[PDB]
């Protein structure tokens, strides 16, 4: 039974010699299935450690990072968590590098009359947000939109990610550095509006807002990209967070 | 003697990095136990592959008699253990299908497969059913608190 007749015969000849065997196990190294289709709102946890999110107009589906073309092409900075760590902590001297970050957050504090350097101050007690958008940045070509909702479960901040366009990759590497990284967080991809999201939510090295605030007040942001963020938080303010 | 010749074949197959054998007795091909037949496991932080098709096969070949040969997989909180069986144990059908390859364990959380399922999700696929044409693997993540796995249907190369 259970197809015990076609594989008789091949074990029984196997049975005799058991290191062609051995090397006919070893051959199956390609996977008959690249990707496997999700729904949306899915969850990274229901990763694995090579996995790959794709969101478009294809679809939404999960690819084997060895067998993923955009993955092998892309290939992605360092993500060490003492470098992501460097980052948190050089902010103030990468400033620039950053104002996807802060920028947000300015608009933010406009939008919601409010001072900025306390809503800086608490979110700077929350470095895995910032992790995040490390991490999604790679080196800087690719930057990712930020907004920040109050998580009124926790407490604080909870982070939404925004995908520029209608198409959305996630590197294998990416993912799993993100989840590794943020322990204390759980991960949601979803949709809203024409635009993939990625939700970073609690789940269960210092720095002085005061200097960075400063700062911030000391340079010009864009502006468009201000704007950018006002029509974001426009879009964001009714999307109900999974 | 049989028992231990099919335990050493099946122990030629899984991976070296994955230690185990025989389980926790002694049978013959006429009369099946309820008890696990081999266990293997794997520590913290390895990646290691389980041929999962291929044992349950063989070891339904060994048989004499009917049955529906099933992997146990389990999070212990400090490894993952795979167990075989020539009959699934009471009180773990299988949370895998062709549209879920995946099956993520928390701490003393267990999955399992059996053949006829694996047959059954293997034929819902369109993939071979020629003999060595497709063969499903475990990937398996130990990433404790938790343990990472993706039942995955492999093809041959013939290069
Ligand atoms: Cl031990
Ligand atoms: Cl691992
Ligand atoms: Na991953
Ligand atoms: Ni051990
Ligand atoms: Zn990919």
């Amino acid at each position: 039974l259970h197809e015990r007749q076609r594989y008789r015969g091949l074990f029984a000849a196997l049975a005799q010699t058991p290191s062609e065997e051995i090397a006919i196990v070893r051959s199956l190294s390609v996977p008959l299935v690249k990707t496997t289709p999700v729904s949306l709102p899915f969850c990274l946890d229901q990763t694995v450690a090579d996995n790959c999110l794709t969101l478009s107009g294809m679809g939404y589906y999960l690819g084997i990072g060895g067998c993923c073309p955009a993955c092998n092409a892309g290939d992605g900075a360092a993500t060490s968590r003492e470098a992501l760590i460097l980052a948190f902590v050089q902010q103030i001297n990468t400033i620039f590098e950053h104002r996807a970050f802060l920028a947000s957050l300015v608009v933010l504090a406009d939008r919601h009359n409010a001072p900025l350097q306390d809503l800086l101050a608490g979110i700077l007690g929350q470095p895995e947000l910032f992790f995040v958008h490390t991490i999604l940045r790679g080196g800087g070509a690719c930057d990712p939109r930020l907004l920040f909702y109050p998580d009124p479960t926790y407490g604080g901040h909870m982070l939404y990610v925004i995908f520029p366009g209608t198409s959305a990759h996630l590197h294998y590497r990416l993912i799993d550095r993100m989840l590794t990284a943020c322990p204390g967080y759980r991960f949601v991809a979803h949709v809203w509006q024409s635009t993939f999201v990625l939700v970073v939510r609690r789940n269960a090295p210092t720095v002085s807002a005061a200097d960075i605030y400063c700062k911030m007040r000391d340079i010009s942001f864009d502006g468009g990209l201000m704007l950018e963020y006002q029509r974001l938080y426009a879009t964001f303010d009714e999307f109900p967070p999974p | 003697p049989a028992f231990e010749g099919l335990v050493q074949r099946i122990r030629l197959i899984v991976p070296s990095t994955l230690r185990g054998g025989d389980g926790e007795g002694p049978y013959s091909p006429s009369s099946l136990p309820s008890r696990c037949a081999f266990q293997f496991h794997g520590h913290d932080g390895s990646d290691e592959s389980f041929p999962i098709e291929y044992v349950l096969r063989l070891m339904n070949d060994w048989a004499e008699v009917p049955c529906n040969p099933y992997l146990r997989i389990q999070n212990t909180g400090v490894s993952v253990l795979f167990q075989g069986f020539f009959h699934r144990p009471h009180n773990p059908g299988g949370a895998i299908t062709p549209e879920r390859t995946n099956v993520i364990l928390g701490s003393t959380e267990t999955t399992g497969l059996s053949l006829g399922d694996l047959d059954t999700i293997k034929g819902r696929l369109g993939l071979d059913a020629r003999p060595m044409m497709a063969s499903m693997w475990i990937s398996c993540f130990v990433r404790m608190p938790r343990v990472q796995l993706a039942f995955r249907f492999m093809g041959p190369e013939d290069a």
